[PDB]
Formats: structure tokens, C-alpha cells, sequence
């Protein structure tokens, strides 16, 4: 066994979430400096907040040191383990990892843009999502009416209009496991 | 006085949705902002009501708003933002019993809705719910119900909510008001602490428009009385003050426990079945009774007893029944209307938790044409444990 | 009857504050507007938020109406007499004032100047604050040495130095009743 | 087993300024920031000491730095920057027993500092408190005290604060830490209810040394006691383990004022009323007097003891003596009527000079040295 006492938890949320980790632990006399390690390498330029606590008397009495890492806007770089060092002496003690992960609603890579068309005439729109987490289930829209029954049925990342004769609009939702984001409202101008 | 008690429990630092059966607003709150202001409410909340309104944000019926609700047990957001309506329905359960933060923000050209400080819909919006009208930027909000009416909505929706809220923060005012009206009227709390049922605190009834018609009568009731006695389901003729089918609880017995409760299927005045039942004992119970010309039966806990006519009574009595439901009827529920004790062997409020479903559907309060205020339409409170 | 159920508390402090008032009351029937007065004028363009609460089922039953006018930065045009204002029918009610005054450190109008002199050359610095609360007590620094026993007790507004021959430094600090506010440290360059 | 019971309830969500008799801070905060970032630090505090450190801000000793204080129960506030100091002092009177919100931050170009959301002092400066190194914003941040040596402050203090803090923000953080180490260490928590005094638990003691010159020998004591018996004043002498002097408790009830073992006076109390008793003595050779709420007690001596006792407590308070408070070290039962330690509520005037329990040469760190709790009704 060793000086920790507790170990940093986790923080798994979406982009540009501000989380914190913290370990803290128990030493004898003058507390050491506590590092963070992403993925067993020392991070060099961290919002981090010691807190050293004295117990006894004195100084060279035992102390509570707790050191808290800040992110403050969760982009993907940060995602993996993270852990606590303690150079004690003659001896290199670390925590247990805690880990960061990064899931949230989908992202839009591709929505329907607005088109002009002669119409009853064909054409095609477009939608693509990605998470994580995966799968992305696709769900469109026209006149804000679904078309169909849930998210995953019927027409997804592709969508054909054998041709319309009045101008109308078509959305696309994008689901998964967080939940759904919802893209532009494309306007297909008919003449 | 009740053999079984119940929590009477209320909790000071909250707000009741469902105190109104209109479905008028139990808040209505109007901003006026010097600086264009995006919309921000927070809020814990709380229910098993899988169906009403959370809260109603912008400004005219017609003009751009937005109306947040549940539907199906999960998150409902409706949007007009000039003259075209939207509505998007997604993220966790929410109708869970449990505590749990929501909050509603205009961040960016979206609205976002969290569940737990975690996004659970990111709705794509042009457009700003703040107006601007003579200089400044103005903002209605309404809490458990809209300022307009419901089928003027994007989808027509029951906003009747009984549901809790508690922790809430509307555009990071610190107006303790809401919070100080709330304490000096008890009216407005919630139960500390709720379980899934409908409680019928016993002093008002329930009714519906329900058509039986061929026919079937089928009726089970999910019970956990306070009282020994009171009726859990029956049948009212306006016309001539009859009771055509009466379920009801009743009991006189002789032993130090005092058994004492038996059910009765009726109809109008003369009992079909009675069955003992231990009702004062905390425990849940499920009379169930099914009719249907020929056919006549009480079930308690699985378990039949066979009748108190001879088969030529049940006959001439059924086509009673037939007659009645020929014409109009009304299906109440936990209680009839001031009537003869001739008409109908038990006219008793009922006292306590109840579930009901009648031919195979399940009853919902804020469904009914008639619902009496104090009775909580999804949620019970308690057993109290001396 | 006067409907007022509550007045309009006060906000007593310094520029740059925030505070709010608020006044209740109830009615019969559906809930009138409610005006905010500063010295008899309606404000037309100030934050404000009405909360109403119905009382009964119906909306015909009485209601409770608050509403609290927010000051976002608290400047001298704020100061004055603030009421509220309903119309109940073609009469109207006006609750009891409550009140907005600017209170607390002094402001400087004017900090002692950086200079460049000689040697042995007479010159002069100013130092000009003002409250409210007067009055308002200065005190002198030179190389943070004070020029006096006391605050006002001492020489104010205009500092006559009769010379000097190595570079030197100037502060002043303004006392009054809130407390103290200290000048920037003008440094006066010697060749 | 007392005959009084004081209240000691301490508060779980508060943190005691006055723990660590050596002046050590009570918490120390070791920040590191990656953008510039602007010293904020919000918490509520109470005491009845009139001096005192509350928090230190900063970096090296000589380098740049703030610290807030306490003097003659007032704020003070002392400046560092790039080696040139300046102390400030406003503001009303802070040690007045009751909670208020304090609150350090730097806003502008200034530092400004207030009571109860309104701001008392507004200092300006040049310069940032964060510091760079090595690609990062640094501030130190101690509690109830400094990391250096009070020496070398702009102008010195005993920091020794007998106060109570709650509800802190340092920097806006959320480290529920210190408050989760507080719950686990009774001796961090503050009395729940304070009363103005120094309290004594019975543990042990406190002493001084104090010069006694012709000679005089003035005490006053003004006490609440939580057990009949207890040595309120005593000196001592470390060779000849004498006590030249001593004003104790005994038991059915009274004081009593000595030489050695031999009592000079004796007067009674009821001290376990509950009531302020103002126990007073003098001596001064020909003389030895002993009041207690105005009321003289008559002496053990005949005039030829008490002249040839004097004498010997003269040639005692020749050599050096230290000055005890609320009890004695170990010493033979037969070198004085009471030894045992005094338990209660007392404050100390000796000589027309009130004793400063932080200014002692030693304290037993149980021992509150500016609050006492309240007696248990
Ligand atoms: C906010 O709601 C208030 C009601 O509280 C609205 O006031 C009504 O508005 C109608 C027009 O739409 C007026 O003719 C009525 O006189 C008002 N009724 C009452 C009872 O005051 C107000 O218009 C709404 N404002 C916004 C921006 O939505
Ligand atoms: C903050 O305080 C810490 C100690 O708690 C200082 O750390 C020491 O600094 C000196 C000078 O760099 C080193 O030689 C010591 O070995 C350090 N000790 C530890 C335990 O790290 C730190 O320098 C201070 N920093 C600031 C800006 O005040
Ligand atoms: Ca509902
Ligand atoms: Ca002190
Ligand atoms: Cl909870
Ligand atoms: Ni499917
Ligand atoms: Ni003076």
C-alpha cells in the first residue's frame, strides 16, 4: 500500500465541458509537490490546485495535500488516463488512473441545403451525423412533419424527392444515445 | 377515523404543478430587459405523470415561443418561430419518481435542453424568444401550463402535470416570491416523498364519458385504502338518479382483528358477489370484475367466490344492466353524487391510493371530465410507519 | 383598499453595485400591470420582472403580484424615491417610497502626476477626492513615508514640495467614513 | 467532574484560525493557472482577537505579495511589491463576535477590499499577484498565518488569530476538501458559540516572564470557573521548583492567596453559580491583599509571618520567575496549597497590563486565547 488515500474519478461529457480531478493523500513532515500524468506522462501545463492541510502542530507533523487538475473546456486532446505522481524521498508513488471520456449528442457533417428546382422534378438532400457515441440514427422532415415512424427508419443519410409541385422545406434529426440535434431547416423554392 | 394513516407530509421548499385542473398556470412570470437576453431556466423536477406541460417561454399565441412538456414518459419541445411550428421528442425517461435537474438555454442559434447538467437536445433555431417592444426586450414565461390554449399548440397535448419542482432558477433572478407564496400556502407543495397510484384523499369523486357498447364491463382496481369502506368504481344514469354497477368496499365482521372489509359487485341496488379482503394492511389489492350479458364475475387477489342470485336473478338484473347502457352513462370513480342509500348499497367516499383500469384501458385523471382538486391524479403518498 | 401587501425596500451603496427592489400585493381578479416611479415618473425603460401567482383554480380567484426593478450599475441618475403603480378600475394606488443613495469610498478626481524636475526645484501635486459620505481626510506618502501624524490632519488637496535631489515617490490616500481609497504612486524623476 | 458544564459544541462547517500555537498556517493553497488569472478570495469570519493573520497571497518572501490582518481589531492590509512595501489600514471594527463576509480581490489596477459586500479599502498597485514560470501563472495562498517569518513583514504582528472561518471561495473553486478534513478533525472546528475571555479546558497551562520591578505584585482575574478547585496566577521558580506565589480554588468553595504552602488570606465563592467573580490581589512588602467582587478577606498571618513571607517572595522575585496561567508544572504537593489545573473561563491583568495569551512564551494548545464558549444552561 502507499500515501494515497483517494484517487482522482472520472469526467466523461461533451465538448466544452469544465470537470475536475482530484487525488488526495497522506504524508509525513513537508508535504511533496503532486504531479498529473495524462496516459503516464507528466502534464506540464494544467489548471491544477494543491491543497496541503497540517495535521499536527507543526510542520514536520503529517499532512493532507490534495491536488485538483481543472479542464477547462473538454475538447478531445484531453480524453484518456489520468493519475497522480508523488516523488517521496527515494520512491515514486502513483495513484489509481482515472479516465476521460468524451461522448455527446451528434455532430452534423453534412445537412440539407436549400435548393431552387423547376419541380415536379427530381433531386437529392443530404444529412450526415457522427457521435460518439454510435450509431447515429437519421430521421427527416417535411413541412416539420416526420415521414416516418423513429429515428432509424426510413430514409437516412440520402434522401430522394421524386418531385414536389409547391415549394416545401425538410429538416433532419439526428439521434443516438444522449439524445438528438436537430439541422437546419433547408427551403426548396419550386416554379 | 382511518385504519390505515397515509403521509401527510408536504415539502415547504417546493412548487406543485398539478394544483389546477384547468390547466392554468401555477406561475406566470413577465421579463422586461434593457440588453437583448437569451433565455435560461433551471429547475429540479420530479413526477410519474408521463404527459403535461413543464413550462411555456416567449410571447403571443401566435408569434414565437417555445413550450417545453412531456410525452410518453420523455421530453417534449414545441416551437413556433414566426408561424412555422416544430416539435422534437427525445433523451431519457423523465417520469421516473425521481429528482432530476432540467434546464432550457438559447446558447448560440440553438435551444438546448439538459437532462442532469448533460444535453439531451440541441434544437437548430434563427430567432430570438426575447421581443423587442418600445426600447426594451420583453419575455412571458408560465410554469405547469401555457397562457393559451391547448389546441393552438404544435400538437395538441393534456398539460395537466402532476408533477414537483424544486431548485428552480428563471433567467438567475433572486426572487424568493414564488418561494415565500409557496410556504404560506400548502396548497401549492408536493408530498416529500411520492409512489406511483392516484390518491383519493376522500373528500371528492372523479367521472368520465366512457361507452360500454354487444357490451363488456371490465374493471380492474390496483387498491390501497385508508378506510374500510367507500366506492372504488360505478355507473351513473343522470336521468334517473340510478346505479346501475357499483364496485364498493363495506365491512361489519366479529374478531379482535377486525377483519372486517368485504367487496361488493352491485348492480343498482341489490349485491351480485361479495368477497372478504384485508385492506388494512398496507398491502396492495386488485378486485376485478368482469360482466357481459350471461356473465357475472368478482375476482379479489385471483380468487372467486360465486354468486348471491340464483342465475334467474343474475338474468333480470344483467338486462337492467343492458338497458342502462344503451343510453349515455357515466363511469365515476372513488365516490357517487349525493344519492339514496336505497340505490345503490354503498355511496361512500373512497379513502386512498387507487389504479383503475376499465375494458382493457388504463384510466388517467387529467383525462377525466370531472376531477376533484384534492385528488392527486399520479402519484400517492406514503404509508405512515408508527 | 390599497393593495400593497409589501413596499419597496431601499438600496444604499457604492457606484458599480447591483440591488433590486420589489413590491407585492393581491387582487381580486386578473392582475394588473404594475409601474415603477423614481420622483414621480414611470420608468419606461428599466429591468423589471412581474411574477404572478394565482390563489384559487380559477383565475378570477385572487392573486399574488410581485415585481422587482433590477439596477444593473448603480450611478448617481439611479439616486432618488422610488413607488409602485397600479390602476384598479379608473383608480389608481401608489405604494409607500422606498429609497436609492450612492454611499462609499472616495473617488478620485484627480491622482498626483508623474513628473521630471532639477534638483532643489520647487514644484507641486495635487490629489482631489470627494464621497458622499463627507468629509472626505487626505494623507500624504513620500517614499511611503506618511507626511502626517493623521488623515486630514495634515496637508491636503495641493502639495508644495520646496525641491528635491534624489528621485523620489508620491502617494496619497483619501479616508472618509466607508473607508480609504490610495492614489496611483507617482514617481517625480530628478536630474 | 465539573460543576459547571460549558457548552463545547463545536460547528462542523467552520475552520479555526487559532489551532497551531506556532503560527503555521491552518490551510495552505498552492494555485497554478494557465491563463492570467486575478486573485478572488470570499469567506465569513468571526472573532473577538483584535490581532491577527488572515490570509497571506503571493510568492516569495521579498518578491510580490499581499497579507490581511488583524490590528487593534481592525483591517490591515500590507503590500510586497517588487520590493517595496506599504501597509494600510480601515475600515470598521472587526472583532466584534459576530460573522461577517470578508473578501480580497484585485480589480483593475487596484486591490480592493470589503466587509459585508461593501468595500472598506481600495489600494492601488502595479503589478499582478499571479506570477509566471515555466509557461504557467503562479499564486501561493496561506490561512491563518504566513510561510515566512513575521519578521520580515512591511511591518510586524503576532499572527496568532483566535478566529473562525466559514463559508470560503478561494478563487472560485470547488474543492471540497478542506471542509471533508475539517468534519474528521474536531480540533479544526470552532466553538459553535462564542463568548468574550480565554477559556481553559483543564489540559495544562500558560506562561511568561514578566519583570516585577522595589517590587509590586498586582493581579486581576477575572473568572467563570467550571470546577471548584484550579491554580488561577502562580509564579515559579525552574532551580529551586518553589512556588514564590500562587491564587488558586479550593473545596467548600473558596479562594485563596499563598506563599509556598503557607496561605497569607482566604476568602469564599460560589463558584458554581455560573457568575462572572472578580477575583483581585496585591503585594508589595509591609503588604498582601486579597479581594474577591470588592469584598477583603482576612489573612492566616499574624503581621511577624507575613513580613518574614513577603521577605522570602522578594528575594524570589530577585532571581527570575516565570508567570503561570491556569495551572502549575509538576511540583511537590507540599510546595503549595493548590496545583491542580484550572478549568473555566478567565481573563488575566497583571501589573495594570493585560496578559495576551498569543503573546505567551508558551501556551497548551487547547487553550482558546480570545473566546470563550458559553456555560450550558
Ligand atoms: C405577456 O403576457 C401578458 C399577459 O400577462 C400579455 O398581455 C395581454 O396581451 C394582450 C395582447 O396580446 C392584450 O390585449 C391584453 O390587454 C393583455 N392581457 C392582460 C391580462 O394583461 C402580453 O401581451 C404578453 N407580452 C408578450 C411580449 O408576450
Ligand atoms: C509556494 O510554496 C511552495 C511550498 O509550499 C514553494 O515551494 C518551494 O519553493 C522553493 C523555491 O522554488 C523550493 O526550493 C522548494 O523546494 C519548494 N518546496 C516544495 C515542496 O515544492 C513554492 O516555491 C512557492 N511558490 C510561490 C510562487 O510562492
Ligand atoms: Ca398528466
Ligand atoms: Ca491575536
Ligand atoms: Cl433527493
Ligand atoms: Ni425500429
Ligand atoms: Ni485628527
Amino acid at each position: 500500500e502507499s500515501p494515497f488515500v483517494s484517487n482522482p474519478g472520472n469526467i466523461t461529457g461533451a465538448r466544452g465541458l469544465t470537470g475536475t480531478l482530484r487525488c488526495q493523500l497522506q504524508v509525513q513532515g513537508e508535504p511533496p509537490e503532486v504531479h498529473w500524468l495524462r496516459d503516464g506522462q507528466i502534464l506540464e501545463l494544467a489548471d491544477s490546485t494543491q491543497t496541503q492541510v497540517p495535521l499536527g502542530e507543526d510542520e514536520q507533523g503529517d499532512w493532507i495535500v490534495a491536488s485538483q487538475l481543472r479542464i477547462t473546456s473538454l475538447q478531445l486532446s484531453d480524453t484518456g488516463q489520468y493519475q497522480c505522481l508523488v516523488f517521496l524521498g527515494h520512491q515514486t508513488f502513483v495513484s489509481q488512473p482515472g479516465y476521460v471520456r468524451l461522448e455527446g449528442l451528434p455532430y452534423f457533417l453534412e445537412e440539407p441545403e436549400d435548393r431552387t428546382v423547376a419541380a415536379n422534378t427530381p433531386f437529392n438532400l443530404s444529412c450526415q451525423a457522427q457521435g460518439p457515441p454510435e450509431p447515429v440514427d437519421l430521421l427527416w422532415l417535411q413541412d416539420a412533419v416526420p415521414l416516418a415512424t423513429a429515428p432509424g427508419h426510413g430514409p437516412q443519410r440520402s434522401l430522394h424527392v421524386p418531385g414536389l409541385n409547391k415549394t416545401s422545406s425538410f429538416s433532419c434529426e439526428a439521434h443516438n444515445a444522449k439524445g438528438v440535434t436537430t439541422s437546419r431547416t433547408a427551403t426548396i423554392t419550386v416554379l | 377515523l382511518p385504519c390505515v394513516p397515509f403521509s401527510v407530509a408536504k415539502s415547504v421548499k417546493s412548487l406543485y404543478l398539478g394544483r389546477m385542473f384547468s390547466g392554468t398556470p401555477v406561475i406566470r412570470l413577465r421579463f422586461k430587459r434593457l440588453q437583448p437576453t437569451r433565455l435560461v431556466a433551471e429547475f429540479d423536477f420530479r413526477t410519474f405523470d408521463p404527459e403535461g406541460i413543464l413550462l411555456f417561454a416567449g410571447g403571443h399565441q401566435d408569434s414565437t415561443w417555445i413550450v417545453l412538456a412531456l410525452r410518453a414518459g420523455r421530453l417534449e419541445l414545441q416551437l413556433r418561430y414566426n408561424g412555422v411550428g416544430r416539435v422534437t421528442s427525445s433523451g431519457p425517461v423523465i417520469n421516473h419518481g425521481m429528482w432530476q435537474t432540467i434546464s432550457v438555454e438559447e446558447l448560440a442559434r440553438n435551444l438546448v435542453i439538459k437532462v442532469n447538467r448533460d444535453a439531451v437536445m440541441k434544437i437548430a433555431v434563427a430567432g430570438d424568444l426575447f421581443q423587442p417592444e418600445r426600447g426594451l426586450y420583453h419575455l412571458n414565461l408560465t410554469v405547469g401550463g401555457i397562457p393559451f390554449h391547448e389546441k393552438d399548440l404544435v400538437q395538441p397535448i393534456n398539460p395537466r402535470l402532476d408533477g414537483c419542482m424544486r431548485s428552480w432558477n428563471w433567467l438567475n433572478g433572486e426572487d424568493t416570491t414564488i418561494q415565500e407564496t409557496v410556504k404560506v400556502n400548502t396548497r401549492m407543495q408536493c408530498f416529500s416523498v411520492t409512489e406511483r397510484g392516484s390518491f383519493y384523499p376522500g373528500s371528492g369523486f372523479a367521472f368520465y364519458s366512457l361507452d360500454y357498447m354487444t357490451w363488456e364491463v371490465e374493471v380492474v382496481a390496483h387498491i390501497r385504502p385508508a378506510a374500510d369502506t367507500g366506492v372504488l368504481f360505478a355507473l351513473w344514469a343522470p336521468d334517473l338518479r340510478a346505479v346501475p354497477l357499483s364496485v364498493a368496499l363495506v365491512d361489519y365482521h366479529s374478531t379482535k382483528k377486525l377483519k372486517k372489509q368485504l367487496v361488493v359487485l352491485a348492480v343498482e341496488h341489490t349485491a351480485l358477489a361479495l368477497m372478504e379482503i384485508k385492506v388494512c394492511d398496507g398491502q396492495e389489492h386488485v378486485v376485478t370484475v368482469s360482466l357481459r350479458d350471461g356473465e357475472a364475475t368478482l375476482e379479489v387477489d385471483g380468487t372467486r367466490g360465486q354468486s348471491e342470485v340464483s342465475a334467474a336473478q343474475l338474468q333480470e338484473r344483467l338486462a337492467v344492466l343492458e338497458r342502462h347502457l344503451r343510453s349515455p352513462v357515466l363511469t365515476f370513480a372513488g365516490g357517487l353524487p349525493d344519492v339514496p342509500v336505497t340505490s345503490a348499497p354503498v355511496t361512500a367516499f373512497y379513502r386512498g391510493c387507487m389504479t383503475l383500469e376499465v375494458n382493457r384501458r388504463l384510466l388517467d385523471l387529467d383525462e377525466a371530465a370531472y376531477k376533484h382538486s384534492d385528488i392527486t391524479a399520479h402519484s400517492c403518498p406514503p404509508v405512515e410507519p408508527a
